[PDB]
């Protein structure tokens, strides 16, 4: 995707995280979790089934067409006829190709975009308290238990109380 | 200073393969196929009104052939006409036939208004024999065969109807076609014989054509069919020498046309869709369709492919 997250500096997806599209994976000196980010999953899951129902009911209501099978070649009026059909058949075989084309180009761009943005959300929480490593991943600078990790997934997590003991660790 | 958090996205073990601009192999976690490639093996009766013509073409059915009398009376949005519809009455040919199919096809209905047509010395009802409604000679039902006098006397026939109903009229009016002079005058007074019907807009005119004609019907003439629309305020007149499968009535015409007609032997069933094809109905959401492109109601449209799969989840990079 444009971003370069999906398939990018995220090596690869996670096949545990099965209640989610994106989430957290963390590891702390009391042990390891993976959860969910609700609100990046959200966005995306919303952006897509919009594609889907604006999709997802047309309108071609036709009744009373043309003669579109012919039993012996008759000429002028059957060649219009056969050309009129077929002419608007490649329109419309055109018009879905490029279609799905667009869609699937601009859902891949979607999708590789919420990962960044939920990745940017989170270096923005953390201020000056962790290192972005390359991966997806940030080294926290400072001791972070249970409560710790849950305050930066929900949001809560206020830079300023290990601020002191992160700078501290970063340079010296 | 060493815990971390690190920020990822699900996948699963296998996805499907969808296009892109770029790409036409590419990985995504789920997609949607929106080409429907299935079809019912029948035709659903509802909600469309459906009317199987059975053995009956939609010609015959208007005509009044015999085994056509189901059709009488009947509405349809879409007339189902069988591949293997049989004649079953007196050789005919229509002139602008597929346009007069159209007409009845795309007017919905068999709406039949008699009126009687003081015709002079002539006798009435002539029927014949590859015409044999059950056990016995019949005719068009529709239709009325005039043939000569107890007196070999046919005489200049003009009679005129006036349309002042607040409706359209459909009149189907015939010409004998007779292989000989002596079958000409056998049955008929001159020669030639002569069928004009007119309007105050339009004339049309037909001389009777005589000749060997090949046989199966068992028979050696034909009859040749013929329409005239008479609008609110408008009158018809029929004059004849000779010759005419005069009309019996006039079939009642919506202003509003909104039917059609599908040639198909797939049976009707039980089922419930809004949209039929040839091969039969379908039942999608899907917006595209490569079953056929003979499609009738609320359909997806006909394209040319067999899948296109629309991406509805992310890249699938697993491990
Ligand atoms: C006299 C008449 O109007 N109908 C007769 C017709 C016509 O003479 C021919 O159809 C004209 O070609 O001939 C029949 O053999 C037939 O076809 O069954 C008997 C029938 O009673
Ligand atoms: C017969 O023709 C005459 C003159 O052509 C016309 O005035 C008359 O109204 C016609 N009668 C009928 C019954 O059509
Ligand atoms: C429609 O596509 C399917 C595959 O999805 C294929 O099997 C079938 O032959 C196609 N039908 C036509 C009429 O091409």
């Amino acid at each position: 995707g444009l971003f370069g997250a999906i398939a990018g500096f995220i090596e690869n997806g996670w096949q545990g995280l099965i209640d989610g599209w994106y989430g957290f994976r963390h590891q702390n000196a009391e042990g390891t979790g993976t959860a969910a980010d609700l609100k990046s999953t959200q966005a995306a899951i919303d952006q897509i089934n919009g594609k889907l129902n604006r999709l997802i009911e047309k309108t071609n209501d036709k009744y009373h067409q043309i003669e579109k099978e012919f039993e012996q070649v008759e000429g002028r009026i059957q060649d219009l006829e056969k050309y009129v059909e077929d002419t608007k058949i490649d329109l419309w075989s055109y018009n879905a190709e490029l279609l799905v084309a667009l869609e699937n180009q601009h859902t891949i761009d979607v999708t590789d975009s919420e990962m960044n943005k939920l990745f940017e959300r989170v270096r923005r929480q953390l201020r000056e308290n962790a290192e972005d490593k390359g991966n997806g991943c940030f080294e926290i600078f400072h001791k972070c238990d249970n409560n710790c990790i849950e305050s930066i997934r929900n949001g809560t997590y206020d830079h300023d109380i290990y601020r002191d003991e992160a700078i501290n660790n970063r340079f010296q | 200073g060493n815990p971390v958090i690190c920020m990822g996205h699900h996948a699963v073990a296998n996805g499907t393969m969808v296009k892109t601009l770029a790409d036409d192999q590419v990985e995504v976690v789920t997609a949607q196929e929106l080409v429907e490639s299935q079809n019912l093996p029948e035709l659903c009766p509802s909600p469309l009104r459906l009317v199987d013509g059975q053995t009956c073409d939609i010609i015959n059915g208007a005509l009044g052939s015999p085994g056509c009398d189901h059709l009488n009376g009947a509405e349809w949005d879409v007339f189902i006409e069988r591949p293997n519809a049989v004649d079953t009455c007196y050789p005919f040919d229509v002139p602008e036939y597929q346009s007069l199919r159209s007409i009845l096809a795309n007017n919905g209905k068999f709406e039949f208004i008699a009126e009687e047509f003081q015709w002079n010395t002539v006798k009435q009802n002539g029927k014949s024999g590859a015409c044999k409604r059950a056990n016995v000679n019949d005719f068009f039902n529709r239709l009325n065969w005039l043939v000569k006098s107890d007196g070999n006397a046919y005489p200049l026939q003009n009679l005129t109807k006036i349309n002042n109903g607040d409706y359209a009229r459909l009149y189907i009016w015939g010409v004998h076609h007779p292989s000989t002079d002596t079958e000409q005058t056998n049955l008929y007074k001159n020669n030639p014989g002569g069928v004009t019907v007119s309007t105050k807009t339009s004339q049309t005119s037909v001389v009777p054509n005589i000749g060997s004609r090949p046989l199966v019907r068992g028979l050696s003439s034909r009859v040749s069919f013929y329409w005239t629309i008479v609008e609110p305020g408008d009158l018809i007149v029929f004059n004849t020498i000779g010759n005419l499968i005069a009309p019996r009535g006039h079939y009642k015409l919506n202003n509003q046309k909104k039917s059609t007609i599908l040639n198909t032997a797939i049976p009707i069933g039980s089922c419930v869709s809004k949209c039929h094809t040839d091969k039969g109905s379908l039942s999608t959401t899907k917006p595209f369709q490569n079953i056929s492109r003979i499609a009738v109601g609320d359909c997806p449209r006909y394209v040319k492919q067999g899948s296109l799969k629309l991406a509805t989840g992310m890249r699938n990079i697993p491990e």
